[PDB]
């Protein structure tokens, strides 16, 4: 929850999916379909020095990237 | 009066006891029995008040006037008060009670 | 080489404000010289002979009275020590009723005494000790002191002898006229069921007309007018309502809802016929006084007029409870009609003015009833509020002879009686406890000291002829007021009588307080701060 | 009206003054717990702004209550934070290092030597330190019980809970152990959530214990119900049990007499169909988040059934993860898989004057509670703080099973080898390259100076002994102050505290050696 | 100068020796003012708060609780007690005159440039042959009312004056006999300790019963039921609003009316149960109905209730339906659903008390009550709380007693001895920790010092007489506070708690070691 | 007090506090001059408040360069410069002994 | 437990604008410290250049 939306964007151009703001067809029914699903390899939760991030690894139907930068305290 | 490293009461509490303090209230009494004493009879005269707005007030009767006068001495209050009970019993002669009682107690 | 360190450990530590005071001359001495003090300004109002004193509260409310419990009360003491001894005196208050003055001389004399005797070289724990055992002397002692018993509390001139004593240290002047006032008002309540209950006697002041004219009514007095029409009822049917006088509504929310033009016609028109009906069936039991614990409608006040019935409307519940037990009625919920047996009755009530107040007056002819009231005249306020004072001394005095009839001879004849037998116990015992029993025997003479000294002799010449007297042994010989020479008197022949439960109890008290100052060994006054309440 | 190019309060200090103010505030955060490093070292006592007391001798808590202007010295707070919150121990140590390595920096810049040649070499020299602790290392065999419990005492000989060794090494074992969980492939420890410490004033050390469930501060809600149930089967809620206004606004229009009474007997109902869903189960404990209300007690009670409210959501997920249960939320949707059995044992009884709830015979419970009793609340927090560094450290060694030589011996190993490398790079970065590398001196040398021995004499001997062929684990003994070693001491490291230690320590010196400006004053401008 | 100061410059530091120092003399301040609460003989003092309470103690937890203090070491060490206060309810005046004494004998070798590590390995060498001993020196024993009377009367007597404490000796152990259930912890909650202010402090005794700080809010209801049965609710009999916003809507006065009429049917349904479940249990005017709600009440149902004959009281307090289904021994309901003659309490008595503006409200008389109520009686506000602390004191060393089997001697007659032990197993320590031995030694010598001096006599020859006759005839002799003479307190009946001797020396020694390891004091979290 | 009564702006130490803080000056005295004692030890540099440098550890030097306004310190500082006055030696042992003696008692 | 108080003895007797510094890290390394800063202060100056 509380997905920031860039990165919903950037995860849903990646995997194949695609951002639904409703379910709602153009039959007037609320429905979800199979199709508007992404995929991906491998979803995680990683630990990193005490705190925790979700890793989508290896997305399908396009390729993305993000760096983690490890330092030695928050101003490096 | 040595002072006590605790003291008895609160401080600022004033006590007067003994003949003095007595002498003292009849003073009073004096004093306000002489600011009625002027309204009495066929030949009296009227006080003339103002309070701190303004607003004057004109009268003959001594209980109009000790109400109006802002009396705060323990012991002249008593006269006010007769004089207020004298009117609220029989309504005239408030005038004659504070005359009498500060002519007893002088 | 200037200035003096604080020394090492707590002395240091102590906080910005607060105060630390150990051993004898810190803390005990000074706490006996607070309280010695203390006795000394309320010393001079014991006895007939006591005087007033005009005391002026924070509130710049003015207090004037002899009352020791009064006067204690509305002083701002703070040395803790005084606060300790003025808690004992308002437990003596509560508990009895009188003695608090004789508390507060005891303990003050107790405490010098003790103070004494530690200055010869005694210790705290002997002194205690000593005090403690001659406290159980004194109370083994009382019960043989006992000179007569009331025999009779339905007799209106036994009781008014009986109470004139404890209401003659106040207004000494005019005792009787009161004591038989109090005493008809005491009489009328205390039925054949052996409880007495003191808030049955309600006082009304009505300034003005001096306080030899004040009376007992059998009933009660409201300083108020009627709301309707009718003001005096002959024969009068109340009917108490705890509600409003007015149409119930719901509880949670009411909205009338308005869909034709026939209901918004009608709606009006019904509500006053409901009302009316409501009113009537009232009206139809006999009822011809109706009192409402609220407010009156106007439509519910209209219809009262129409149907000749007297409204009065009792502002708090306490008044409404005690009319419903002066006239017994149950204060109904609702606008129902009452019932039989809830319906009140009384002799008369009616709407009178006394001096320039309105008062509406629900009067027995019978020379009963659950609450009697006295109406108090005066010239002045403060003088109607200290008559009051006597009249609650006098009641609680009347309370405690229902709870115990034993009465011992009064005028410091009892305190002189215990002191000689003190000191002749004391005598006897060996030890270091000696010193300490004779000292509390002596304690005893404050009392007739205090008198003496406010009626103006010598209190040594008094002292010494109580003594020679009860040598010769004639126990119920104290002084004699009315005399300008020291002179003593018989008390049980001149009916001068104070109750045995409250001499008993004062002591008690007093022994009680006086020990327990004596225990403190060190005070740790925390900073003073604020708090106004 | 001046002119103001920059604003009034802003302030620019540069050259050579910042770099010497930077590291002489290093230096001086390093000087602040010098003295707390070691077997023998002294504890010290920080007053908390709020009133509190905290005393420690752990390295973060004292950088962590110390409030400092200069940026370094913020900058070194930072450093002792990441430290403790990456691997949990070491804090010390690496406030140490970081000011030992800053100080011989400072000694070439006073030279003519660029700080970007001090960098580069320090670089280099980080890598050569990493690959000699790699190397140095010996492999443990996490199954012997015997090996853990001998390093997690290694790790808290240093601390105020060395006297109870043994028990507080079980403590942190056996609640390491049952709080490790694996699942869809996936490996965790998770000691942050699970595996709570409660401390509990009063009563001896000696009876703390870890408990194979977890213990609350919660009593029944109403007094019929069961304080003891031998095995109970228990279900976790987060709803309330109570009537609830609904999210949309929902005014009522009531025309009819009867419709109020109606309401008020639906809402009764709906608490008692709401009861009777849970009941189906036939449960024994209701545990919940939220309120229960008062009609849903006496609804429980008829089917016998103990139930505790206001329950916090971390403390419910302990429950969870200790008793086998799911937490749900709408008890229609109650399945018999969510039904909590496994707990051997709940019991609520009176600590001092208080209740606490016990379910304390899970079998195979993968969440703990470790309950600490104490002579006060500092004693208390001390000890939570060391068997925090305990559990932690044994995560490490769980997590990677390498060890290290302690007592200093690593560091005069690759203080050794550093220096032996160095003989063959004949450039000009090779001075900052040995100074860094003897740099690493300054833990063997804190340690001889908290144990009291002569500091000279004895890295003296070290070193000789150090160039020796097989020597990497001679170290200096804390208490007696004489070189011994380690394989016969037994204070062994794990590999990850020291890699993490060297790492940290020189990326800081990196990062203060680069700052040669200081501006300061401006606004915020959020 | 210091580093802290170097970087804040409104930081205070104090290092090395002056931490030492500044702990020491705290510790020797706090001891200090509470030498003279040990003992019976021990002063009573006087604490005037900033509002101007009077508050007369002799609890060292009290007395510290009230200190205006505010160094770093008192606070631990008020820590510290308090947490001794709390689990074992007796011993925080020792506690702190064994932590300060500790200190002093420690700062007596460590003045000597001895290192303070010595001493707490010393220190710890010595606690655990302490505690040895004192495991080897309890009296394990059945306790009777005897042994517990003895118990509740050593710590009374410290407490309060001795005729009081003779009266509270009675009423807590027959409170704690009452209430405690065979081979079952002892629950505390289950004595309430209810206090009056009228009569004397003598006055005090134990009801066998319950007593309610509220009564019956209707005039008409009955002041006294003879026989009475307990109905313990917990149902609000007033208005409820309902939860969903209402409201009422009608046309006509008519409808006003029956609306008014028919929105208490609610309330009045659960009333006549009450009525109808009285009517079917008690037929006669003999018995009654006391119906005891946790919940509040509206006048209307207290008229409903009133016109059947039955008292009832609103606002009871939570722990009040366990303690009334433990001593009248009904069933307390949530909802009157299904209630049946099975689930009513019953008591013997059921009467009011009116003092001034309160009601109190007695229910006694119980077949066998498991809970029951201990009246504190006084002239003062002041009395009462130290009554009631004297009461909490006592109850706690009663329970801890009947904790476990075993009791101590007193009078400071297991401190001479385990002195005297530690002192022969000293050569058995390897090192300079025979210091430190020693220090613990002396340490202990405290509590039949600082007893000899409170009893007036001198300090030093009644310890060297006390040390002699034990060591001659190996007995438990302990101070005699009315000659000074050694005497054998298991005879006397001088008992002390075992449990809290453990926590004692645990505790002591901990904070002991922990303040003499300190060697900096930082308040550096400002700026 | 009695004394503070009399003068309410009066600095009392009486009974045990006078011994303590006695005490507890003459223990700083010696703290201070412990360094003094003997050929090992440690140099005192003392600056007055014109900025003067005196470098020295004589005993009644020091006790007079030191800023310490203490009754107890006073006597003992008389003490200190009637030894110096006749003997001119001692002045260090005296104060130590001064100090110790009073630990001791 | 908000104030950290002087210790007693001669930190207590102290006069108030007195400053006292003992030790190794207190007075001589302050010494040698100030010492070197004069040292910088007049070091560019010595030579030719
Ligand atoms: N007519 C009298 N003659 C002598 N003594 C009297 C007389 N009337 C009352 N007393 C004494 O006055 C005392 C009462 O004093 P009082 O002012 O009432 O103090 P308190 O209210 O504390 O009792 C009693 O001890 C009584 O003996
Ligand atoms: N028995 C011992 N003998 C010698 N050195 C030890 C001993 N136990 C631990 N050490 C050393 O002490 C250091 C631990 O200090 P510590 O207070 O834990 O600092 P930190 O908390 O920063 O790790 C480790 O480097 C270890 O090598
Ligand atoms: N009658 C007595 N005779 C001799 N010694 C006693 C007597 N009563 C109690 N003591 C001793 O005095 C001590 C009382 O300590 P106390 O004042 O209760 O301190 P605390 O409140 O901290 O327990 C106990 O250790 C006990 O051994
Ligand atoms: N070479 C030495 N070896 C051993 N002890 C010495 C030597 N020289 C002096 N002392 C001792 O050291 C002390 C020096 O005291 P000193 O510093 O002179 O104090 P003061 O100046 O007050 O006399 C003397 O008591 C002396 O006994
Ligand atoms: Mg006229
Ligand atoms: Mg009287
Ligand atoms: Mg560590
Ligand atoms: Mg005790
Ligand atoms: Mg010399």
């Amino acid at each position: 929850r509380r997905v920031l939306k860039r990165d919903l964007k950037r995860i849903a151009k990646a995997s194949g999916a695609t951002i639904l703001s409703t379910l709602a067809n153009l039959e007037g029914e609320e429905t979800f379909e199979a199709a508007m699903l992404g995929q991906a390899e491998e979803v995680v939760q990683e630990r990193i020095c005490d705190d925790e991030l979700i890793l989508i690894k290896n997305t399908k139907a396009r390729t993305s990237a993000s760096i983690i930068l490890r330092g030695a305290n928050d101003f490096m | 009066m040595m002072p006590t490293p605790v003291i008895l009461l609160k401080e600022g509490t004033d006590s007067s006891q003994g003949i003095p303090q007595l002498v003292s209230n009849i003073s009073a009494c004096q004093v306000i029995a002489e600011a009625v004493r002027t309204t009495l009879g066929p030949r009296g005269m009227d006080k003339l008040i103002v309070d701190g707005r303004g607003k004057a007030t004109i009268s003959n009767d001594g209980a109009t006037i000790l109400k109006l006068l802002d009396v705060v001495h323990p012991a002249a209050k008593t006269l006010v008060d007769i004089a207020k009970s004298q009117d609220a019993e029989v309504g005239d002669g408030t005038t004659s009670v504070t005359l009498l009682a500060a002519e007893f107690l002088k | 080489a200037l200035h003096v360190p604080k020394a090492p450990g707590f002395a240091q530590m102590l906080k910005e404000g607060a105060k630390h005071f150990s051993g004898l001359e810190e803390a005990v001495y000074r706490n006996i010289q607070a309280c010695k003090e203390l006795a000394q300004t309320t010393r001079t109002a014991y006895g007939p002979n006591g005087m007033n004193k005009m005391v002026i509260n924070h509130l710049e409310k003015l207090f004037v009275t002899n009352d020791a419990a009064t006067i204690l009360r509305e002083l701002e003491v703070q040395h803790p020590a005084a606060k300790m001894i003025v808690m004992a005196s308002h437990m003596q208050e509560q508990e009895v009723g009188d003695g608090t003055n004789f508390v507060l001389v005891f303990a003050g004399a107790l405490l010098e005494l003790a103070e004494e005797l530690l200055r010869i070289g005694l210790s705290v724990s002997e002194v205690i000790e000593g005090y403690e055992i001659a406290c159980r002397k004194a109370h083994e002692i009382l019960p043989n002191l006992v000179c007569c018993s009331a025999k009779n509390l339905r007799d209106i001139d036994e009781v008014s002898s009986l109470l004139r004593t404890s209401i003659m240290s106040k207004q000494y002047g005019n005792e009787v006229f009161l004591a038989k006032l109090i005493a008809q008002a005491c009489v009328s309540i205390f039925p054949d069921s052996g409880h007495f209950n003191v808030d049955n006697i309600r006082v009304c002041k009505i300034l003005g007309s001096g306080i030899s004219s004040s009376s007992v009514l059998h009933g009660m007095v409201f300083k108020k007018e009627t709301e309707g029409d009718v003001t005096s009822v002959k024969d009068a049917k109340i009917a108490v309502y705890s509600c409003p006088f007015d149409g119930m509504i719901t509880e949670t929310k009411g909205t009338v809802l308005i869909k034709t033009a026939e209901e918004l016609m009608n709606f009006s028109k019904g509500e006053e016929n409901l009302m009316d009906a409501q009113v009537k069936a009232i009206a139809d039991t006999g009822a011809n006084v109706v009192v409402t614990g609220g407010k009156v409608a106007d439509m519910a006040l209209h219809y009262a007029n129409k149907y000749n019935i007297m409204l009065v409307r009792l502002n708090s519940k306490w008044d409404l409870r005690r009319l419903c037990k002066t006239v017994g009625a149950t204060a109904l919920p609702r606008l129902t009609p009452p019932v039989l047996e809830e319906m009140g009755h009384c002799d008369s009530v009616y709407l009178s003015e006394v001096g320039d107040t309105q008062v509406v007056v629900f009067k027995h002819e019978k020379e009963d009833g659950a609450i009697s009231t006295i109406v108090l005249r005066g010239s002045t306020d403060n003088l109607m509020d200290d008559i009051e004072r006597a009249v609650d001394d006098g009641v609680n005095t009347f309370k405690v002879l229902t709870r115990d009839k034993r009465l011992v001879p009064g005028g410091g004849a009892t305190e002189i009686e215990l002191a000689k037998q003190i000191t002749s116990y004391g005598e006897t015992c060996p030890g270091l406890e000696q010193y300490a029993i004779k000292k509390f025997a002596e304690a005893f003479e404050a009392i007739p000291r205090a008198l003496a000294e406010n009626s103006g002799v010598k209190a040594n010449e008094v002292i010494s002829k109580l003594y020679a007297v009860h040598q010769e042994g004639n126990k119920n010989v104290g002084l004699d007021i009315e005399a300008e020479v020291p002179a003593v008197k018989d008390m049980l022949e001149a009916g001068i009588l104070d109750t045995y439960l409250g001499k008993y109890w004062a002591i008690k008290l007093a022994t009680n307080a006086a020990v327990t100052v004596l225990r403190v060994d060190q005070i740790i006054m925390a900073k003073p701060a604020g708090g106004p309440k | 009206r001046p002119v103001l190019v920059l604003s009034q309060n802003t302030k620019r200090e540069s050259g050579r003054k910042v770099q010497s103010g930077n590291i002489n505030a290093a230096k001086t955060i390093a000087d602040i717990i010098r003295t707390c490093l070691g077997p023998k070292s002294m504890m010290k006592m920080l007053l908390d702004p709020m009133g509190g007391i905290v005393m420690t001798n752990d390295g973060n808590a004292i950088l962590r209550e110390i409030q400092v202007q200069h940026p370094a010295a913020k900058s070194m707070i930072e450093i002792s934070r990441t430290q403790d919150e990456e691997v949990g121990d070491g804090t010390t140590s690496v406030i140490i290092l970081a000011g030992e390595m800053l100080s011989v920096a400072e000694h070439f810049l006073e030279q003519q030597m660029h700080p970007t040649v001090v960098i580069s070499a320090y670089r280099k020299a980080l890598d050569d330190m990493i690959s000699t602790l790699k190397k140095i290392s010996i492999p443990v065999d996490i199954s012997d019980s015997d090996m853990m419990l001998n390093i997690i005492n290694s790790s808290i000989t240093t601390k105020a809970i060395s006297r109870w060794s043994s028990l507080a090494c079980n403590i942190a074992l056996d609640a390491v152990k049952m709080v490790q969980f694996e699942e869809n492939g996936r490996k965790e420890i998770d000691i942050k959530k699970y595996a709570r410490v409660e401390k509990i004033p009063g009563g001896i050390i000696e009876d703390s214990c870890v408990l194979r469930g977890v213990m609350i501060n919660k009593d029944v809600t109403h007094p019929r119900m069961r304080r003891y149930i031998k095995n109970p089967r228990i279900v976790l809620l987060d709803s309330s049990l109570e009537y609830k206004k609904g999210e949309s606004q929902t005014d009522i229009e009531i025309t009819r007499e009867e419709d109020f009474t109606r309401i008020l007997q639906m809402e009764e109902e709906y608490i008692q169909q709401l009861c009777e869903d849970i009941i189906q189960l036939k449960p024994d404990v209701v545990i919940t988040e939220k309120g229960i209300s008062d009609l849903a007690q006496h609804y429980l009670m008829r089917a016998n059934i103990t139930a505790i409210r206001r329950v916090r959501k971390t403390d419910n997920n302990r429950i969870a993860r200790a008793c086998g249960a799911r937490i749900v939320s709408r008890p229609e949707e109650l399945r018999e898989d969510d039904v909590g059995t496994g707990a051997g044992l709940l019991e609520i009884k009176k600590i001092g004057d208080e209740y606490f709830t016990f379910i304390t015979d899970c079998k195979d419970p993968k969440a703990c509670t470790i309950l600490l009793r104490g002579a006060s609340k500092e004693i208390l927090s001390e000890v939570e703080r060391n068997l925090q560094d305990a559990m932690q450290v044994c995560r490490n060694v769980l997590l990677d099973p390498q060890l290290v030589p302690g007592g200093g011996a690593s560091e005069m190993a690759v203080a050794h080898a550093l220096t032996e490398k160095s003989k063959a790079m004949t450039g000009v970065e090779q001075w900052p390259y040995r100074a860094v590398a003897q740099a690493l001196e300054v833990i063997p040398r804190t340690l001889i100076q908290n144990c009291g021995a002569s500091t000279i004499r004895l890295l003296t001997s070290l070193r000789a002994k150090h160039t020796q062929e097989n020597c990497e684990t001679w170290g200096v003994n804390g208490e007696t102050g004489t070189l011994v070693d380690m394989k016969e001491l037994g204070i062994w490291e794990p590999l990850a505290v020291k890699l993490q230690t060297y790492k940290t320590a020189v990326e800081t010196a990196v990062l203060l050696l680069r700052i040669d400006d200081i501006v300061s004053g401006h606004k915020k401008k959020g | 100068m210091a580093a802290v100061k170097t970087l804040n410059p409104k930081a205070e530091v104090a290092r090395a020796q002056a931490a030492l120092a500044v702990n020491i003399s705290a510790a020797r301040g706090l001891q200090d003012v509470l030498r003279t609460n040990l003992g019976p003989k021990g002063t009573m003092k006087m604490l005037v708060s900033g509002a101007g309470d009077i508050k007369l103690t002799k609890d060292g937890n009290v007395l510290l609780h009230e200190m205006q203090i505010q160094h770093p070491t008192a606070s631990l060490i008020a820590k510290v007690a308090t947490a001794q206060d709390d689990i074992t309810g007796d011993g925080t005046t020792s506690n702190v005159l064994i932590i300060g004494e500790l200190l002093k004998q420690a700062d007596l070798y460590i003045s000597e440039g001895l290192h303070p590590r010595i001493i707490t390995e010393g220190f710890e060498a010595a606690k655990e042959k302490a505690l040895q001993f004192l495991e080897e020196v309890k009296v394990s024993r059945e306790m009777d009312r005897e042994t517990l009377i003895d118990v509740a009367r050593t710590s009374l007597r410290t407490k309060v004056h001795a005729e009081l404490a003779d009266v509270l000796t009675e009423a807590v152990v027959d409170s704690i006999l009452a209430i405690k259930k065979q081979d079952e912890p002892i629950d505390l909650f289950m004595i309430e300790i209810m206090e009056m202010k009228h009569k004397s402090e003598t006055d005090t005794s134990l009801i066998r019963g319950l007593v309610l700080d509220h009564g019956a809010r209707h005039p008409d209801m009955k002041k006294r039921v003879e026989d009475a049965y307990i109905l313990t609710c917990n149902v609000s009999l007033e208005y409820e609003k309902t939860e969903v916003n209402s409201g009422f809507f009608y046309k006509s006065a008519e409808e006003r009316e029956k609306l008014v009429k028919a929105e208490r049917k609610f309330i009045e349904d659960r009333v006549k149960k009450i009525i109808e479940l009285k009517r079917k249990v008690c037929g006669d005017s003999d018995k009654g109905f006391v119906v005891i709600n946790q919940k509040g009440i509206d006048p209307f149902s207290l008229d409903a209730l009133s016109k059947e004959g039955i008292v009832a009281l609103r606002r009871a307090k939570r722990r009040n339906m366990e303690r009334l289904t433990l001593a009248c021994g009904g069933v307390a309901l949530n909802s009157f659903d299904d209630l049946s003659p099975d689930c009513l309490g019953h008591a013997g008595l059921v009467y009011e008390y009116t003092l001034g503006e309160e009601k109190f409200t007695f229910i006694e008389k119980c077949n066998n009550p498991r809970s029951v109520t201990l009246l504190i009686k006084g002239p003062n506000k002041h009395t009462l709380t130290q009554i009631k602390d004297a009461v909490r004191d006592g109850l706690r060393a009663v329970k801890n007693a009947i904790d476990d089997g075993c009791v101590v001697p007193g009078a400071g007659a297991v401190e001479v001895a385990m002195a005297e032990a530690l002192i022969k197993h000293k050569p058995s320590v390897k090192g300079r920790a025979q210091l430190g031995v020693q220090a613990f030694a002396d340490a202990l010598l405290i509590i039949p010092k600082v007893l000899a001096q409170n009893s007036g006599f001198d300090l030093q020859e009644t310890l060297v007489k006390i040390q002699a006759e034990h060591s001659e005839s190996g007995q438990l002799v302990g101070v005699d506070l009315n000659t000074g003479e050694p005497m054998v307190a298991a005879e006397v009946g001088v008992w002390d708690n075992y449990c809290v001797k453990k926590q004692l020396l645990h505790s002591c020694t901990v904070i002991a070691t922990n303040i003499l390891l300190v060697d900096e004091i930082m308040r550096a979290g400002m700026s």
